[PDB]
């Protein structure tokens, strides 16, 4: 890059570029402002840039940094220990008078943010600990706030310089909750607790209760670490992880242990230990082209990154699972699994050619071996759904690897939590359609032949029942009833198959029945044996549930349009026309039966198409192009982030004679009834606008200078297939990349 | 993979037996690679089906040293049953990858007749009998390639013959399909006078930056059966760090003794040196990685680094390696690893004092070399022991103790 170094602006006081500096790590870390208000994710991020700033020779060995965490203590308003804090650093040089402070937190109204009276006197006390010869009248304090909270916003504030006592708080946020559990009240206010008096005793250990300490450069020079992870070596990368780089990280992790697990309950070690490898990264975010990947949603402590200085091509992905509680050991075979599926799960495979991996265990509590190393190769993301589902039929594991398909594929901008069932609902039974419905594989049986599947959808009699039920008949081979329903939508009956042409004397009816539950995880029941097919239906008659069974068209001109629209026709308008008049043409037979109730609904459905035909290559469902930021004796710089996301993004694999992916991005809005139509394509053509303004989001995803956007509106009252997608009629297509 | 692919892989090891430890050990590993191979093929197989790999394997005719004979292996593998045990792998798949010419087409016919069976006559009204045909050989084709893109190499799709290649155009096909059997078996078709310059230009074609796990076998088969090792040095130096590439990929899949016949012939028989202290470097911390993957085959890995380390065509990098600059030392992954293999209790071994002996001497080394770094030496060494962990480490035991016993051990 080049920037000035974020530690370096913010010891200088230069807010502008300190805010520059940072904007453009954020572009290199997209999921970095999901979390910044997760626990002590933000001051550990921080306190880790400023504890190892002197090693990478950023600040001088004059330039003295001292900090605290400023513990935010028992929530006066229901009793619990809180999670939170505020950073609080000071900078001093001997010889200049400015004392910078900066006192850091995600919300610039967080308790006790200020620094406080007992905070200068502890901070004075460090200060005179190397310089015995200190004269306070000489020292004048520079107080700063730098915050972010959630659309999302960062402020780097000069406080106005105060007079006299105001010009320090009366109680930082800890001294506050020393004085709550003194007077054994959480819910005192600052005016009742100033109130109260104390002795002797209590005023001397409420002294001593803030206290900071002196960051101290080690034995280690850190300046050439990204030189050793900016590498197509897998070798090479594991070696340097496994020495120099992981064992600083974790070395200087414990050499501030007590200053991090002490005066705190319920630490989030997840949060702040990802925050801490963060702030490590961010030091050579100024000179290196770094992309992290995140994922800390539940259940993941997934951090994907890559090195290289620019325009590298095939530089190595290092993968590191975070534990907090398993040994790093378990930790590295879940990273292990991770980096063999990095496809799947992350965008670092789309910035590299690399087919080997670095994989990492890692959990900063151990003491003894708190990180393990391994290399792994890359595999390919091609999972047959339908396949696998005759599969699991007679063997186990399977069910949870079709589980898994569905899951992982899920957009990562979706919660999943009670408030987005639906979208969930959505996304899984559009996506399992599309990958079903558009295969155009037949069926691989276990002995030696191969039988072509005849596919159907079950449209229930009940429209507000919340169940996608199809049926695949392989000829000459067994029949498969999959059903996909809602926490509520159990029912008892069989679905009535006497539609099928069934020859073999052999055929036995199967059913695999998955449900959505309450906790949005997705149970797949043993699949059962429902019997011989005209055994089962024999029985049943009494038992056939309400409803029509549709038969899916044939897809195969489908994959031949794609192989031509991600190829050689990628900018031609009249082929991407092509090729979303047959996708009209394979779902108006069964558009009220599938059931595009939403825009989730939409964009899975063509998610699970595109995924299943050989072209394109992949496919990526609401990527995230990049971010946008909008500028808004007190110095107050605000800025406010809005994210740029393609709802489907479609790319080729690089070649060695064909480096440009072909970057094809699709807007997609659904319209509900006539009136809706115009207003949703003026909508998606102004999103189109909106992707065109981002240039540094493309750039690293192809080689040339061009990406393909088209608005789509599905129009789910059409009443012929030409209506049924509606694509652009008749330039405004090509987004010409400016690498200026 | 799959869990069930960790089962069938430690079911098909346990087959091997062999009163030689190190040839059963290197047998073992030829096993994990042909099941990385062929998993697809067997991944379901329960024991009933896996009855006929087991005698398969147990055939002392599939091997060749610690190699296994795709010859007499892609035979067996083609029959349709040994003595009462039927093949239970789909055919056509083993006579293609294992290039069993007479068998690949009459193969390949039964499945497109009995797939082209299971159409109705009246699926397609508008497509001749002639594009009818060719359309479900395409599917079937295109089927099966999902297991591999070399599954329609033997196959035209125009007439659907068994396809006919040159010995030097198929050589090359199979080299860039990184298809182990198929190199083979094309190098066998080549005129003698032109052997040895293929395998050099297979060699240097997958020496390269990004190589990978499946490229080892291939490197290892051309190294093999290439008579004038100097030669092929010589060739091999024409590209950058070619040389580095080729011995790190065989190291990462113990070809041991094809990496310790390497060294011999170009190390061993002006100041030009054919790597650098970098490549040296990891070679040594490579072969301290797999030693730990690999306790059985740790004596091999142990040889190696000594072949390679007290080199003396590298004194120079030899004494580099034990510089201790910047609070870090380049030996540090190779002694590290040397005592941890040392101390495991997982296994049983002959010559632990022997491999206490190349500790301390390396130890040794690294005080007269640099006297004056010995204390930063130790310090650091006892903090690598600490804080990275490897394969093979008992857990919760601090192995910067050991580091502090060995020290004091030499005053």
């Amino acid at each position: 890059s080049n920037g000035d170094g974020l530690i370096r602006s913010l010891v200088d006081g230069d807010l502008e570029g300190f805010r520059q500096g940072f904007e453009s790590f954020l572009d290199q870390c997209p999921s970095f402002l999901y979390h910044v208000s997760a626990g002590r994710f933000l001051p550990v991020f921080f306190f880790s840039m400023f504890s190892t700033a002197h090693d990478a020779n950023i600040l001088n060995a004059n330039e003295r940094v001292y900090f605290r965490f400023d513990n935010h203590g028992v929530n006066p308003r229901n009793g619990e220990n809180r999670n939170t804090a505020n950073l609080k650093v000071a900078v001093y040089r001997d010889g200049q008078q400015v004392v910078r402070c900066y006192s850091i937190s995600d919300r610039p109204n967080s308790d006790g943010l200020r620094f406080s009276t007992r905070e200068r006197n502890a901070l004075v006390q460090e200060i005179r600990r190397q310089n015995p010869n200190l004269r306070e009248e000489d020292l004048n304090f520079e107080q700063y706030k730098v915050c972010m909270h959630g659309a999302t916003v960062f402020e780097v504030i000069r406080e106005k310089d105060r007079q006299g006592r105001d010009k320090f708080a009366k109680y930082s946020a800890s001294e506050v909750h020393f004085l709550r559990q003194l007077f054994r009240n959480h819910r005192l206010t600052i005016k009742e607790i100033e109130g109260r008096q104390l002795n002797q005793n209590q005023l001397r250990q409420l002294g001593r209760s803030v206290n900071f300490t002196r960051v101290e450069p080690g034995q280690q020079r850190i300046d050439n670490f990204m030189e050793m992870l900016a590498s197509n070596q897998r070798q090479d990368v594991r070696d340097s992880l496994r020495g120099d780089i992981l064992e600083y990280v974790t070395d200087t992790y414990n050499n501030y242990r007590a200053q991090i697990e002490n005066n705190i309950e319920g630490r989030s070690q997840k949060f702040e230990s990802h925050g801490f490898l963060l702030g490590f990264l961010a030091n050579f975010s100024h000179r290196y082209t770094i992309g992290v990947d995140l994922d800390l949603s539940p259940r993941n402590s997934h951090v994907a990154f890559l090195v290289r200085h620019q325009v590298e091509r095939e530089n190595i992905p290092i993968v590191i699972n975070l534990a907090t509680r398993a040994p790093p050991y378990i930790a590295l075979n879940r990273a292990r699994s991770h980096a063999e599926r990095l496809h799947v799960f992350s965008f670092i495979p789309i910035h590299t050619e690399s087919r080997n991996t670095v994989c990492v265990g890692l959990n900063f509590n151990l003491n003894l071996d708190p990180f393990s190393v391994d290399t792994v190769g890359l595999q390919q993301d091609r999972f047959p759904l339908v396949q696998r589902l005759f599969e699991c039929l007679e063997n186990e594991g399977i069910r949870e690897n079709i589980r898994d398909f569905l899951l992982h594929h899920l957009p990562a901008e979706i919660p999943r939590n009670a408030e987005n069932y639906d979208r969930i609902f959505d996304c899984i039974t559009g996506f399992a359609f599309g990958n079903s419905a558009f295969d155009r594989h037949p069926l691989e049986l276990e002995e030696e032949d191969e039988a072509p599947i005849t596919k159907y959808i079950f449209r229930h009699g009940d429209e507000g029942l919340r169940c996608l039920t199809m049926v695949f008949h392989a000829e000459g081979s067994d029949i498969v009833i999959l059903h996909i329903r809602a926490h509520d939508a159990q029912q008892q009956g069989a679905i009535n198959l006497q539609t099928l042409n069934v020859n073999g004397n052999d055929v036995h009816v199967w059913e695999v029945s998955c449900t959505l539950n309450n906790q949005l995880e997705l149970d797949i029941d043993l699949p059962n044996d429902l019997g011989l097919y005209h055994d089962y239906q024999n029985n049943n008659a009494n038992n056939f549930l309400a409803g029509d069974l549709v038969q899916v068209p044939n897809t195969e001109n489908v994959h031949n349009t794609l192989n031509q629209v991600v190829n050689d026709g990628w900018k031609n308008i009249a082929q991407h026309r092509g090729l979303f008049q047959e996708i009209s043409g394979a779902l108006m037979p069964l558009v009220d039966t599938i059931n595009v109730n939403s825009e989730d609904k939409f964009r899975s459905i063509l998610h699970g198409t595109f995924y299943a035909s050989d072209n394109p290559y992949k496919v990526l469902a609401m990527y995230k192009v990049g971010q946008t930021y909008s500028l808004k004796g007190e110095r107050v710089i605000l800025t406010r982030i809005t994210e740029q996301r393609l709802d489907l993004l479609l790319l080729r694999q690089p070649r060695e004679n064909d480096l440009d992916t072909h970057p094809i991005g699709y807007v997609l809005r659904l319209a509900n009834n006539a009136e809706e139509v115009g207003q949703q394509q003026n909508d998606a053509r102004q999103e189109i606008g909106r992707l065109k303004k981002q240039h540094r989001g493309f750039i690293p995803i192809t080689s040339g200078n061009e990406v393909v956007l088209f608005p789509i509106v599905f129009n789910r009252d059409a009443h012929e297939a030409g209506n049924l997608i509606l694509f652009p009629e008749g330039e405004e297509h090509v987004h010409r990349l400016d690498r200026h | 993979e799959t869990k069930k692919q960790a089962e069938v892989l430690k079911k098909l090891q346990d087959v091997i037996k062999h009163t030689d430890r190190d040839i059963a050990a290197g047998r073992k590993l030829a096993i994990k690679r042909w099941v990385e191979t062929y998993i697809e093929y067997i991944k379901y197989f329960k024991d009933d089906k896996l009855e006929f790999l087991y005698n398969v394997f147990r055939d002392e005719g599939c091997w060749l040293g610690t190699r296994l004979n795709n010859t007499v292996l892609g035979q067996k593998l083609t029959e349709e049953k040994i003595g009462e045990i039927d093949n239970p792998l789909r055919r056509y798949g083993m006579a293609s990858r294992y290039c069993i010419t007479g068998k690949i087409h009459p193969l390949f016919q039964k499945r497109f007749e009995s797939y082209r069976n299971k159409f109705p006559p009246g699926a397609f009204d508008g497509k001749t009998e002639t594009e009818f045909g060719k359309y479900v050989r395409n599917s079937l084709l295109d089927s099966i390639k999902r297991k591999g893109p070399v599954f329609d190499f033997w196959i035209d799709r125009e007439s659907g013959e068994l396809k006919k290649y040159d010995a030097v155009e198929g050589f090359d096909s199979t080299v860039k399909l990184k298809w182990s059997e198929g190199v083979e078996y094309f190098y066998n078709q080549l005129e003698e006078k032109d052997k040895e310059k293929k395998l050099t230009e297979a060699i240097v074609a997958l020496s390269r930056p990004q190589s990978v796990k499946r490229d080892a076998p291939i490197l290892d088969f051309c190294v093999r059966n290439i008579g004038d090792k100097d030669t092929l040095l010589q060739k091999l130096l024409q590209k950058d760090k070619g040389v580095y590439f080729l011995l790190a990929e065989l190291i990462e899949s113990c070809f041991f003794d094809t990496v310790h016949d390497l060294v011999q012939c170009w190390c061993y028989k002006c100041s030009d040196k054919i790597f650098s202290q970098r490549d040296y470097e990891l070679f040594l911390s490579s072969l301290s990685d797999v030693m730990l993957k690999n306790p059985e085959l740790s004596v091999q890995a142990r040889s190696l680094i000594m072949e390679i380390w007290k080199c003396e065509r590298f004194a120079e990098y030899r004494e580099t390696s034990v510089n201790t600059s910047n609070y870090t030392v380049p030996i540090k992954s190779v002694l590290g690893e040397l005592i941890i293999n040392w101390k495991r209790e997982d296994v049983c071994k002959p010559d632990r004092e022997i491999e206490k002996e190349e500790i301390l001497d390396m130890i040794s080394f690294a005080k007269g070399c640099f006297p004056e770094k010995f204390d930063l030496f130790k310090e650091v060494m006892i903090r690598n022991l600490r804080l990275c962990g490897r394969e093979g480490k008992r857990k919760g035991v601090d192995y910067g103790k050991f580091a502090e016993e060995l020290f004091l051990q030499l005053e």
